[PDB]
């Protein structure tokens, strides 16, 4: 039960004035929390029929740019950058929607990530919204 | 009486669906109950199959059965839960709450 | 026993509906007998709903009623007959016979 | 005889005969309701008139509609009400060697028809050098 994810439910349940982008709505947790700066893992897997429509990538921070890499074994493929506000920021969501569809087309379903930072239930998680046809 | 939409809440914990559902901890599903003899109205939504079944039943019994109170249109409800351990979120998970009863 | 689909032929003199129709004389229609005690099995294509209210009757059999075993799929069949003084034929006169049973 | 023996002919014919099937979901067959009058003979050419009590749904496409008669021509019209107005439905050409019934194309004037109100239309037929009443079929599938 994320808070997300609960979140959401509560979200289109009161306030019926919007509904979802997509039908079917997945987030897969971080395994790797025994770390310290930092590496990230998933365990994705999405059926191919269902055509991905976003993907976000939330992360927990305490004015920068932040770097997503797909570790690949160094090889390092660069998914999104931008430079997140410093002003009390708290979660930050990043677009990784073109990374998840080739993962979508087979794979290995474990992925692993890396976020760099320049000069707890904080876990953070990945979103899939997907449609189903 | 008539064939007609009834209440019924399904608490998924009396039906022990709690353990992978996490939202809601119930909804009202409801259920058609009431009988099907002939003439079928047209609210009803009677196929030809069932007005013709009731027709027979209602002359000659014991040749066939009456057209049965069934769901003929079902809404979806959203829901919160875990599909093969992930946490999976459906707006619209279809099948899930009665509508429309009618005879089949 | 189950829900299946039985023999059943319906001729139409003895239901009076041979004062309208010319041909055939009759038809094989079928009908759904049988009992929905839950679990009920995927080949019944059985709805999200049937499935609780299976479900819900199982335990206390006074709160819910059972899924009943009705037509699911419809065929249809030649018929020729008289619209409103009109000598009218359809090639396919749609859900005058079944093809499939199942639980709803 | 209640019954056309053409759209008894129709029904046997795809009941035995699987292999084919109406062009349209729906057949109906309109019968003529002047049977007194009687065919006005020139030498060299016959005239003769017909009604129909025709009544199509709206919401329905019709596909054909065949008017079933019988060196000759043979032209169609629609009597549109001197003042009266002739309209050519069909001009067709038949052979002359044991025809039986011949079958013009008027599908047409059956649309025309269909757009406006369910009435009576009245025909004549020109051909020039009980149970043979001549019938309209018309085809339809339910949209
Ligand atoms: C994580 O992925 C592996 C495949 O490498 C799979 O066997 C396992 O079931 C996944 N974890 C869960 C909780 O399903
Ligand atoms: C024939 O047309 C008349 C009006 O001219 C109409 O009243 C009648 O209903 C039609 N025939 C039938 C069998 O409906």
């Amino acid at each position: 039960p994320p808070e997300y994810m609960l979140e959401l439910y509560n979200k289109f349940a009161t306030d019926r004035t919007s509904m979802p982008s997509a039908n079917i709505i997945r987030s897969f947790k971080n395994e790797d929390l025994f770390s310290q700066p930092y590496p990230l893992l998933f365990n994705v897997s999405i059926p191919h029929h269902e055509e991905v429509i976003m993907a976000e990538l939330r992360l927990y921070t305490l004015d920068r740019k932040i770097t997503i890499f797909e570790v690949l074994e160094r090889n390092m493929l660069v998914l999104v950058s931008g430079e997140i506000y410093g002003t009390n920021s708290e979660w930050e969501t990043f677009d990784v929607t073109d990374a998840i569809r080739r993962w979508q087309k087979s794979g290995s379903s474990t992925h692993q990530l890396e976020v760099h930072i320049e000069s707890n239930k904080h876990n953070p998680l990945l979103i899939v919204f997907s449609d189903d046809q | 009486n008539y064939c007609k939409r009834t209440p019924l809440y399904i608490d998924f914990k009396e039906i022990g669906w709690d353990s992978w559902i996490i939202a809601p901890p119930g909804y009202e599903a409801y259920e058609c109950r009431g009988v099907c003899n002939y003439p079928l109205a047209e609210h009803l939504t009677p196929t030809k199959h069932a007005i013709i079944q009731a027709l027979v039943h209602l002359k000659n019994s014991q040749k066939a059965s009456k057209a049965c109170c069934v769901p003929t249109k079902l809404e979806p409800i959203s829901i919160l839960y875990l599909d093969k351990g992930v946490v999976t979120y459906k707006f619209k998970y279809e099948g899930m709450a009665v509508s429309e009863c009618g005879c089949r």
